[PDB]
């Protein structure tokens, strides 16, 4: 069955939206004239 | 567990009489687990 | 040119309309003779009954879409007409970059009220001269914590960061010159429940660090070196005095704040621990 | 008050009126320094004033670093003799003075946030972003920076009595917003 978790919420709710932690994971990151003639 | 996140930014725990008298609605959180990978083939 | 009607008594003539308004009659009448002055009242709520101008402003628009009994040809035919007359309005923009304000808002779990107030400043700001650029993005991230801070919301400059990359110094200039745009178009203690969410800490300790916070901000001594570390330093403190275990470590990690930095204040705020106990 | 501000930096710029090649000047001179892939200019430095001068390839030099105005000018004027020395047709010309900041100390704590929410018209602090306060003065034209310790910086001026009108223009605004 499904797991529930039992947190206080605000935890996962932390890491749900902005929690000031970004990256940690690589995933689609991406002259003389004579002479030169 | 049926919450609520409120303005502010608090969520708490929510109660059906209290969903009833702050005109809120009775629901939870779903969460999952996503995994990514990348391949190169 | 005039166009003003003013309703006065001819058999009073004593004094400017002090009338009362009969809803239920349908008439108004002078409050002293008892002169009826206009009858058939008419009513703003009945015609309200059947359906943005601070936004959208008088400008018009309808939408096109398919019917019950059509051909699909039709659609396209009629939706590439309005795509040949969309440049005729510089107004693409607006709608566009509320849908992807919009996507980030929904994003960042903010309520509507901060969507409204970032887009009012986005609105304010628009294409003015003294912007000058600043690719799209800065100008969302500024607008949307310019939103926060009118709102009373609290949000730090890691956590816009870490939702948007805009370099951070561009990010500054640009939210100096965008709160220039708005004084020209005429608080850390939110904070303390957000980490305290982020931690899941009682009410107590809440309270506990409202009040270290506000004290703390009285004691000067480093004054603040920022905010963030004087709240990150008095939830430490409050969270020291009782026995729930976090330690400092873990503290670091969740709240992205430097150990050698919460014990450095730590060591001042223990200094100052004798002033701070609420009871 | 008594406390007078005291010049830290002046920046000057002088015109020599010719024309160099970069490869010969670094290789004939001393104590200069030049890398086009960085800088195009060469840095030059000299010791008697302690300046710093940047010289560039249309004769345009920036004398920068001096403590007062004939510290600027004297080391200018040492700096184009050692152009004329090298060997080119210089020429001490065009002497102006771009930037004169100065600090003082009003040793006693300052409120920004109160001076911030007052003179908000002027003032624009961001603790989180830099610590101190940035106010622009309308009359005279001058950028000051308020911290929390007292220590009082001003830049952007022409003249030493901007800097000095500067500083009699803020210091009763400073005494209100004290703490102790
Ligand atoms: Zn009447």
């Amino acid at each position: 069955r499904i797991t529930t978790l039992d947190e206080t919420v605000g935890v996962t709710m932390s890491h749900t939206g902005m929690s000031m932690r970004s990256d940690n994971s690589n995933f689609l990151k991406v002259m003389p004239k004579k002479e030169i003639l | 567990k049926p919450m609520v996140n409120e303005s502010d930014g608090v969520t708490h725990a929510l109660y059906p009489q209290e969903a009833r008298l702050r005109n809120l609605t009775y629901s939870s959180g779903l969460f999952v687990d996503v995994k990514k990978r990348t391949y190169e083939l | 040119p005039n166009l003003n009607i003013v309703l006065t008594c001819p058999e009073c003539k004593v004094y400017p309309p002090k009338i009362v308004e009969r809803f239920s009659e349908g008439d108004v009448v002078c409050a002293l003779c008892g002169l009826v002055l206009s009858d058939k009242l008419v009513d703003t709520r009945s015609e309200w009954r059947t359906f943005n101008p601070l936004l959208d402003g008088n400008n018009l628009s309808t939408r096109i879409g398919k019917g019950e009994t059509t051909d699909m040809r039709f659609t396209k035919e009629l939706n590439k007409a309005q795509g040949k007359n969309v440049m005729d309005k510089k107004d693409n923009e607006v709608q566009a970059a509320f849908a992807k304000i919009t996507m980030l808002c929904d994003a960042a779990e903010l309520p509507k009220i901060v969507k409204d107030c970032a887009k009012e400043a986005y609105k304010l700001c628009h294409d003015e001269k003294t912007l000058k650029g600043k690719s799209m993005e800065s100008i969302m991230a500024a607008s949307i914590l310019i939103g926060c801070r009118r709102a009373e919301v609290a949000r730090t400059f890691k956590e816009i960061q870490s939702l948007i990359h805009v370099k951070t110094k561009e990010f500054g200039k640009t939210l100096n010159i965008m709160k220039n745009i708005l004084r020209g178009k005429s608080q850390n203690l939110t904070y303390i429940p957000r980490f305290c969410s982020h931690l899941g800490l009682p009410m107590q300790v809440t309270t506990s660090a409202e009040y270290t916070a506000k004290k703390c901000k009285e004691i000067k001594e480093i004054a603040g070196k920022s905010p963030i570390t004087i709240a990150v330093v008095s939830i430490y403190l409050n969270i020291l005095l009782f026995q729930i275990p976090i330690t400092a470590a873990k503290v670091g990690q969740t709240l992205q704040v430097t150990e050698g930095t919460i014990k450095s204040g730590y060591k001042i705020l223990y200094e100052h621990r004798d002033k701070l106990v609420d009871p | 008050s008594g406390i007078v501000p005291t010049l830290q930096n002046i920046v000057a710029t002088v015109t020599l009126g010719c024309r160099l090649d970069l490869k010969t000047v670094a290789l004939h001179a001393r104590n200069a320094e030049y890398n086009p892939k960085r800088f195009a200019a060469v840095i030059m430095r000299i010791r008697e004033p302690k300046t710093t001068a940047l010289i560039f390839a249309s004769g345009k030099m920036v004398v920068t670093g001096a403590k007062s105005e004939d510290d600027s000018k004297l080391a200018s004027r040492k700096y184009a003799r050692i152009i004329q020395k090298i060997g080119f047709a210089a020429k001490f010309t065009d002497f102006k003075i771009q930037n004169i900041v100065g600090s003082c100390d009003v040793k006693f704590p300052i409120r920004l946030e109160g001076l911030a929410f007052s003179h908000g018209t002027f003032s624009s602090y961001e603790p989180e972003l830099f610590p101190g306060l940035i106010y622009r003065m309308v009359k005279p034209k001058i950028v000051l920076l308020i911290f929390v310790s007292g220590k009082i910086v001003l830049t952007g001026a022409k003249q030493r009595e901007e800097i000095y009108q500067a500083f009699e223009a803020i210091y009763p605004v400073l005494s209100e917003f004290r703490k102790m």
